[PDB]
RNA sequence: CUGGGUCGGGGUUUCGUACGUAGCAGAGCAGCUGCUGCGAUCUAUUGAAAGUCAGCCCUCGACACAAGGGUUUGU
RNA sequence: GCGACGUCGCUUUUUGAUCCUUCGAUGUCGGCUCUUCCUAUCAUUGUGAAGCAGAAUUCACCAAGCGUUGGAUUGUUCACCCACUAAUAGGGAACGUGAGCUGGGUUUAGACCGUCGUGAGACAGGUUAGUUUUACCCUACUGAUGAUGUGUUGUUGCCAUGGUAAUCCUGCUCAGUACGAGAGGAACCGCAGGUUCAGACAUUUGGUGUAUGUGCUUGGCUGAGGAGCCAAUGGGGCGAAGCUACCAUCUGUGGGAUUAUGACUGAACGCCUCUAAGUCAGAAUCCCGCCCAGGCGGAACGAUAGCGCCGGAG
RNA sequence: AGGUAGCCAAAUGCCUCGUCAUCUAAUUAGUGACGCGCAUGAAUGGAUGAACGAGAUUCCCACUGUCCCUACCUACUAUC
RNA sequence: CAAGGUGAACAGCCUCUGGCAUGUUGGAACAAUGUAGGUAAGGGAAGUCGGCAAGCCGGAUCCGUAACUUCGGGAUAAGGAUUGGCUCUAAGGGCUGGCAGCCGACUUAGAACU
RNA sequence: CUCAUCAGACCCCAGAAAAGGUGUUGGUUGAUAUAGACAGCAGGAUGGUGGCCAUGGAAGUCGGAAUCCGCUAAGGAGUG
RNA sequence: AGAUGGUGAACUAUGCCUGGGCAGGGCGAAGCCAGAGGAAACUCUGGUGGAGGUCCGUAGCGGUCCUGACGUGCGAAUCGGUCGUCCGACCUGGGUAUAGGGGCGAAAGACUAAUCGAACCAUCUAGUAGCUGGUUCCCUCCAAAGUUUCCCUCAGGAUA
RNA sequence: ACCAGGAUGGCCUAGUGGUUAAGGCGUUGGACUUAAGAUCCAAUGGACAUGUGUCCGCGUCGGUUUUCGAACCCCA
């Protein structure tokens, strides 16, 4: 028989291998889609999820009641420092799909990109590009790699570029750098080519890359929260007070005849550690990283047009769970996956943007530097001793 | 929610509702009701076990359990002026009230009474401008 | 000539001014010819004391440790 | 738009008819929960027709993509009423769903009343109290190791297949305009928001709190102070982190072939005709993209310890 | 003998969710009445009625995770 | 048979005498789902057959107490206020030789400070 | 013979009717045809009559009863 | 199911005999004392006093609700909280009395040794069953009936 | 629906075996009384619910109709 007052499913299917990411760093499933009258470009790039803030900017949006009014919007910092390319791959197309032609390797590649090819560095005798390094430094081998980039050039659609995180410049405990496929977007093969062939072996900012108040897409992997119930995994009703053998539950997960239980029903499982691709996060901001000009070490990441202050991104006593901002770093508005110190990727949007919150302009007016590991009340420490005045401490 | 004639060009933001059905809030204006038990609330086309909730500016419907005999055992539309849920303005700042409170309107959106006690939100004082009129403090 | 770990130090933060000492501060009471006591509390030291990674941040301070062990894998 | 007198059917969401299966047992009403399916479509998309002026409402077609609510009374299915709403459509899945719950009602034993009976007792007549057992097996499902092959291993990958998702509404503007004698009264494009849903997240607000963090306090105990402890977390105030809520915050997306329909050229049928040959526009549909998984399916690359290449018979 | 005093849609009324009032925004519930009572009624006891009740119902105040709408913590498990 | 504290108390909670080794095992972790406890913003029964369960209340002192009634009750009706710690004051007794001297138990009330 | 954007496909037998189709194929009956048809393209539509009767007026041009003539290739006292 | 002869009141039901036990509080019956008032009859006030099949409530006795725990249990009826009662028709040990168509019952067909709308043991008894289940080697040859009539016959016989 | 009944003056009831139409109330006419009730003397009326069969002959017996009332409609 039917139900009778109707209810909308518990959760979508569009997601529905709710299993554990069998990636730990967010592959980009599809790129943007290549236009060769553009500039030659990259398309993505690899941040680290530092943490949390709030700024307050105004805002132009007319017919809005918030015009020429001041916001606090939630913004997430994803630290990146620039990324090394350390290799080119090319693509063919096939109608079997898209097959992987040929990848050529840089002449010297870091110990960090090495770590990535090794499941215990320690015991290892680091060998790895020993023998393919003299490729490089032999006549006949440059006189093969030439003749591999001019098959690369007649035969593959795809050029994308195999760049490295740099892992020394980051306060995680990692230090094995990860490894990318970038698809280099822009002109025809042969200049783009031509374009990751220069980069070969160089760094890669955030700026080149991504700009200030553009929507990117930001892939990455869900905070792992375990095996969870039906209540908080696919968030149905819990059962009334009176249920006997637990109120955590699904009540009936099927009729007797398709005699078996469906996809569809909700069941205990893994909840957390999902690979998601969210759209349209607007970058608030690309900030610099910690310079080091006339023996001054500049700071000022947080200092705004309105602020004059000398602050940084990092809050008191830093980032909790993460450690420092010391590099460039993307503001993006809202919230992003995975928990701190988790690898996310940044990609280019999919979508043409012709809507005014895509096209919104922003100038930061705060950034909030209060301590977040607790309810910190003073955005820098010299604000703090002025308030406080001199303490026994000294 | 309002769905009147009487409008401005930028609508409403989302904020925290805090009063659902069976709510029994305070009659801030001196129609001699002193009580405005919600029964619904406009707008609301709702889900399967949700009660309709009402935040401060949307219009509900409302008897009258204490007062004068002349305004109950019937019902009203009202306006919600206050409420002790806190919610978030679009400045990130988190008000709320120590008491709901809400006044006995029409269908067009005039109050019965002619003067209003207590602060009114401004989230309802500009979406009921004849509200706004009647309050002393607003938000 | 470098690494992490432990301790220590800073930073952040949490609560809210620690023990001791002093006070002609203290409702009063008692004993001596102004002094000596009892006395909850108060004031100063003292935004003190205490905690703070175990899943918070930074040290380049101290200490030892770290160039190891086992089991398999051949075109 | 209907439609009498007549007549032809469909369906098994009604009750019957029958007694084929089950009486060495298939757990018997409702409701709660949750998934999916159907269309005889209430709403929303695209349309045609009205005794369609506008608004509103009818009738019909493609159409089941997405919705279809909060309550008073009743055990109710059904019903009726209040209110909201785009609409508050109808159904199936052993009259879905009791090793999922509940046990209000039926339908054991206790007991009361009315009627009937000489009586024991009877009552699709009321009333009250009345034990709801077992999964650790196999499959299915959800997650989790792995398995065959590429010599071994690792890195980067491709996508065959499978899933799939967004929804609807309001306000401003058009505009008191078109339309209309007037009363009344639109729409397309734009703009700002919201509902339902989905995926996240914790900067902030709220919650938690045995950092048993830090004060306060009762009874007791360590002779007293200090420091503590016990009272199955002594109680209480505030509380870092971490988890967490439309109770805070963020994001939600492009094409193609077309259906209904409207058409173009044009015969059949010297006229005409959207169709016969040919052709166009065409949508909450369909399919793909986006997104999620990644084949006893491939690719490129790295390094390969007594092993890899090159020049004897068995 | 033809049911008197009383009482009543009662724990007793089919029709029946009886009609009116009151209670509510809305009440097949509750109370107060009405009586044509399928089929009330006087020690097969009728009507009342303080006190009492782990007895059966209705409404209100207060209070609350019963619910909107779930979340977090602790102990013992489950797990290895 | 039945000690001390608190307390009306042989209540509960802690301790001495005496007893014991956590109730047929230990170790490691802290997933769901349980069983037994807690807290929850805003609302306050909208949940449900039904306020089931949980929660509010609670002791004592000073007030104050309705309809009804078989005049006994109802009645801790309902509803209020107070409550800690400290420092005092007053009153309530006994024995010896309207007075003096010597002692001593707990209460109860009032007040100040904090 | 038949094209189905619901094709059809073999006793029992496993699914369909009344009604309907300028789909397409055949057949029956009757006309209207080389004393030249049917479309299609043009041209004439005449006087008696602008009809007694009704209706204010209707003159073929709302209605009911009159529905004959001739020059004729033809024209109903007229289908709109 | 029926019969004959026995064994049980160590559980429980009730009578009798003899023992044992029931904190601390609340309300405050009668009797009594004094004060005040009244012409009397007597009446107000304040104490006292300590009654009650009296109330809160410990032990005890019981077992309402969660329709909680458990439900191959700790347990063939237990456990947790919340509860009823707790000076009287109270609780309890031992002794004693009543025995199966009998007992005993503040009455539920309850209890009478995990047994009760007639206990348990042995025998009669291998009770009867038109009704279920089963019925043990091979090959060869032949090969059905479900119809007639009668029957307390219709799940069975006799008869053809 | 099944069984069992019941339909007669204006109302309420009698009535067979088969020949008789009965009674009460009512209506009508006359007395009594000033008048009306009460009382006294009288009178009429019946679709015998219908048609059919039996019989010489039916309101009556027997089957079928048309209106009504009574009992039962149970076990799940
Ligand atoms: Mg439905
Ligand atoms: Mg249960
Ligand atoms: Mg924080
Ligand atoms: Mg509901
Ligand atoms: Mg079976
Ligand atoms: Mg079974
Ligand atoms: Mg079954
Ligand atoms: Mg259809
Ligand atoms: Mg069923
Ligand atoms: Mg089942
Ligand atoms: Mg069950
Ligand atoms: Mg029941
Ligand atoms: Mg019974
Ligand atoms: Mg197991
Ligand atoms: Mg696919
Ligand atoms: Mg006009
Ligand atoms: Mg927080
Ligand atoms: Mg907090
Ligand atoms: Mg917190
Ligand atoms: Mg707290
Ligand atoms: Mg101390
Ligand atoms: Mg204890
Ligand atoms: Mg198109
Ligand atoms: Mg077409
Ligand atoms: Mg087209
Ligand atoms: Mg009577
Ligand atoms: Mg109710
Ligand atoms: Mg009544
Ligand atoms: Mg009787
Ligand atoms: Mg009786
Ligand atoms: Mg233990
Ligand atoms: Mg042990
Ligand atoms: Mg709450
Ligand atoms: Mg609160
Ligand atoms: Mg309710
Ligand atoms: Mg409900
Ligand atoms: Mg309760
Ligand atoms: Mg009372
Ligand atoms: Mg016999
Ligand atoms: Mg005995
Ligand atoms: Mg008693
Ligand atoms: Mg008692
Ligand atoms: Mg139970
Ligand atoms: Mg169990
Ligand atoms: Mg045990
Ligand atoms: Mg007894
Ligand atoms: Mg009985
Ligand atoms: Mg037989
Ligand atoms: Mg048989």
């Amino acid at each position: 028989s039917h139900r009778k007052f109707s209810a909308p499913r518990h959760g979508s299917l569009g997601f529905l291998p709710r299993k554990r990411s069998s990636r730990h760093r967010g592959k980009v499933k599809s790129f943007p889609k290549d236009d060769p009258s553009k500039p030659v470009h990259l398309t993505a790039f690899l941040g680290y999820k530092a943490g949390m803030t709030h700024i307050v900017r105004e805002v132009d949006r007319p017919g809005s009641k918030v015009n020429k009014k001041e916001v606090v919007e939630a913004v997430t910092i994803v630290e990146t420092p620039p990324m090394v390319v350390v290799g080119i791959v090319g693509y063919v197309e096939t109608p079997r799909g898209l097959r992987t032609f040929k990848t050529v390797f840089a002449e010297h590649i870091s110990d960090e990109c090495k770590r990535r090819f090794y499941k215990n560095w320690h015991k290892s005798k680091k060998k790895a590009f020993t023998k393919y390094c003299k490729k490089w430094q032999d006549d006949a081998g440059k006189r093969q790699l030439d003749k591999d980039f001019s098959s690369m050039k007649k035969y593959c659609q795809v050029i994308r570029v195999l760049a490295h995180t740099q892992m020394r410049l980051l306060p995680l405990r990692q230090k094995k750098a990860h490894l990318m496929e970038i698809q280099v977007n822009g002109g025809t093969v042969a200049e783009k080519l031509d374009w990751a062939r220069e980069r070969l072996e160089q760094q890669v900012p955030v700026s080149q890359v991504f700009g200030q108040d553009e929507m990117i897409d930001v892939i990455g992997v869900t905070k792992g929260k375990g095996y969870k119930g039906v209540t908080s995994r696919w968030h149905t009703k819990k059962l009334p007070r009176k249920t006997h053998r637990g109120l955590r539950k699904v009540a009936c997960i099927g009729a007797w005849h398709p005699a078996r239980v469906a996809f569809s029903v909700a069941r205990a499982g893994q909840k957390g550690y999902h690979h998601r691709t969210e759209i349209n996060k607007k970058i608030y901001k690309i900030g610099q990283g910690y310079l080091i000009k006339d023996g001054k070490l500049i700071k000022n990441n947080a200092s705004t047009d309105y602020d004059l202050s000398d602050k940084s991104i990092n809050p008191l006593g830093g980032f909790v769970h993460y450690g420092e901002v010391t590099n460039d770093f993307v503001m993006l508005k809202g919230c992003v996956v995975g928990t701190k110190k988790r690898v996310l990727t940044l990609r280019k949007s999919l979508l043409v943007q012709t809507k005014r919150r895509a096209l919104e302009k922003i100038d930061l007016k705060f950034i909030d530097t209060t301590s977040k590991f607790g309810h910190g009340r003073f955005q820098t420490v010299e604000e703090k001793k002025a308030f406080m005045g001199p303490l026994k401490k000294d | 929610s309002k769905r009147g004639r009487g409008g401005s060009s930028g609508a409403k933001f989302r904020i925290s509702l805090g009063l659902p059905v069976g709510a029994v809030i305070n009659c801030a204006d001196n129609t001699g009701a002193k009580n405005l038990y919600i029964i619904s609330v406009k707008g609301i086309k709702g889900r399967l076990n949700r009660l309709p909730a009402a935040g401060v500016g949307d219009m509900v419907m409302a008897t009258v359990k204490k007062g004068k005999p002349e305004l109950r055992k019937k019902v009203h539309p009202a306006v919600v002026i206050r409420q002790r849920k806190s919610y978030r303005r679009k400045d990130g700042v988190f008000l709320y009230f120590e008491d709901n409170a809400g006044v006995i309107v029409n269908n067009k959106g005039e109050m019965k009474g002619s003067a209003i006690t207590g602060p009114v939100a401004k989230e309802c004082a500009d979406l009921w401008p004849r509200i706004a009129s009647n309050a002393g403090s607003i938000a």
